[PDB]
């Protein structure tokens, strides 16, 4: 079968920025290639079909081009109601296989992530459960990672990243990070940490406490 | 088999080439198309054109009657044009899934 | 004008068979094939299979081979996916789409979700900055939805007048449960001198929780 890679699966950009869009088939396709984007909720619209023909009511902002095994998807002007998820997909033999999907969303200047810890509430604390959260917000770019420790020592297991959509009006992204370990080896140690790298700062933003501090 | 007498309708569904269109010895160019639909038998539409507005037809459809021969999907056929010399399309189908291939016939 | 209309049920247990619908109008449904896609959440499109009305003929990726069988119905214009064997895996999105080498026409998808989890309702957590408050002419509070099924719930602040500075995170599953959290941040000067409480609906337990946000005291 076709295996058709989209290596970028996420692209950041500017309105007005020229878009390239790239689809490599591991065999020879010929022309037999499509083009989608897809928002949040709706169906996938087609925008290209056979590797280089716009479908009608498409902006002429899109144009396909490429033969072969590789193909491009350029978006020139980018707008703002272009960003979406973009899918190529292949019709030279079955199954008519899609590219990973390119993601693409909205630059804006670099922000620091407002960063706020939470120790368990007293009211989970009678279920024998503990999650401490951390909250990561208004930030960019998406691109963060988050180191939790107690007493010292980084736990990885039990940790649980969400993350919201890019926002529609500032741009930024935010997280909640929450670690959640039993509470009885939550109340076994003191210290409790979420570290944040991100690009705003040199070193990670540190937020910590002591459970039994006031 | 049709009566006699009887001509297909034109294909509805979309064609794709099925490698670049080639030039012959003479300077015609030869085309090999697949079509996705199973309206079969139908009639390929298939000119050249310098406009792709009006497209108006220029130099020659070569091929007699080109037909998808097959009610079945994803079937080929070849047919042959005769482009005017310079820049011109070659334009297979006809409405929303139409296909063009850029062509330049030298001297 | 060519539509495909999707139905089929929403919600299945493990090992469960749904029969997914994908009617067709507005064009002749013998010159073109019928596909199906599934997208799980937040990932790419996959394609299953094709099949054509005019013979029955139908084609399969392998990988969804006895997973998904495609029929069709000449006489009502009709494609139908019957999905068998469900595991949680199978949660996705599925849609059927007309095939023509690049589909314009697509069903507007069926969300599938399975699960043998029962109707949970939340537990819900607020939760108050560390003991002793934090610097800062801002504040930032949270609210902890966990242990739901199914989705969704419906978290305000203040029963929705304090909709500003709020991020509402997206739902992850946890053992089978859902979780999901609320952050809202206010100027220093609002709280905790005035009043802020999670609200938290969940429609499918007909419950409606809650919680004001307390400062912590020590030990
Ligand atoms: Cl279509
Ligand atoms: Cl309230």
């Amino acid at each position: 079968d076709i295996v058709m890679t989209q290596s970028q699966k996420f692209m950041s950009t500017s309105v007005g920025d020229r878009v390239s869009i790239t689809c490599k088939a591991s065999q020879n396709v010929g022309t037999a290639v499509a083009w989608y984007q897809q928002k949040p909720g709706q169906s996938p619209k087609l925008l290209i079909y056979s590797a280089s023909n716009r479908y009608t009511g498409v902006p002429d902002r899109f144009t396909g081009s490429g033969s072969g095994t590789d193909f491009t998807l350029t978006i020139s002007n980018m707008q703002s109601e272009d960003l979406a998820d973009y899918f190529c997909q292949q019709f030279s033999s079955y199954p008519y296989t899609f590219g990973g999907g390119t993601k693409l969303e909205i630059k804006r200047a670099d922000a620091a992530p407002t960063v706020s810890i939470f120790p368990p509430s007293s009211e989970q604390l009678t279920s024998g459960g503990a999650s401490v959260v951390c909250f990561l917000n208004n930030f960019y770019p998406k691109d963060i990672n988050v180191k939790w420790k107690i007493d010292g020592s980084e736990r990885q297991n039990g940790v649980l990243n969400s993350w919201t959509d890019q926002d529609s009006k500032d741009s930024t992204y935010s997280m909640s990070s929450t670690l959640t370990l039993t509470k009885d080896e939550y109340e076994r140690h003191n210290s409790y940490t979420c570290e944040a790298t991100h690009k705003t700062s040199t070193s990670p933003i540190v937020k910590s406490f002591n459970r039994n501090e006031c | 088999m049709r009566l006699k007498g009887v001509s297909y309708s034109l294909c509805t569904a979309a064609f794709t080439f099925t490698k670049i269109p080639a030039e012959t010895l003479h300077g015609t160019v030869t085309v090999e198309v697949q079509y996705a639909g199973t309206d079969g038998p139908c009639k390929v539409p298939a000119q050249m054109a310098v406009d792709m507005q009006t497209l108006t037809p220029v130099g020659r459809l070569i091929t007699a009657n080109p037909v998808i021969t097959e009610s079945t999907e994803n079937s080929k056929m070849m047919l042959e044009l005769d482009p005017p010399f310079g820049d011109s399309y070659i334009v297979i189908g006809v409405g929303e899934k139409k296909i063009t291939h850029h062509w330049h016939r030298s001297g | 004008q060519a539509q495909l209309q999707q139905s089929g049920t929403g919600l299945a247990r493990p090992g469960a068979s749904v029969k997914l619908s994908c009617k067709a109008s507005g064009y002749t449904f013998t010159s073109y094939g019928i596909s199906w896609v599934t997208q799980r959440a937040g990932q790419g499109l996959e394609w299953i299979g094709v099949i054509y009305p005019r013979s029955g003929n139908t084609y399969y990726n392998e990988k969804f081979r006895g997973k998904a069988t495609l029929t069709a119905d000449k006489s009502s214009s009709s494609a139908y996916m019957e999905l068998r064997g469900l595991t949680a895996e199978d949660s996705a999105v599925y849609f059927c789409a007309r095939e023509n080498y690049g589909s314009v026409y697509w069903g507007q998808g069926t969300t599938l979700t399975v699960s043998s989890a029962k109707t949970t309702a939340p537990s819900v957590y607020p939760l108050a900055p560390v003991c002793g408050g934090t610097t800062g002419s801002s504040v930032t509070l949270g609210c902890l939805v966990k242990g739901y099924f199914p989705e969704p719930v419906t978290l305000t602040w203040n029963s929705g007048s304090l909709s500003s500075g709020v991020h509402t995170f997206p739902a992850l599953l946890q053992s089978g449960l859902y979780t999901l959290s609320s952050s809202v941040t206010v100027t220093s000067n609002t709280w905790p001198s005035q009043t802020i409480t999670c609200n938290v609906a969940h429609p499918a337990s007909s419950t409606k929780v809650d919680k004001k946000i307390e400062p912590r005291v020590p030990i």
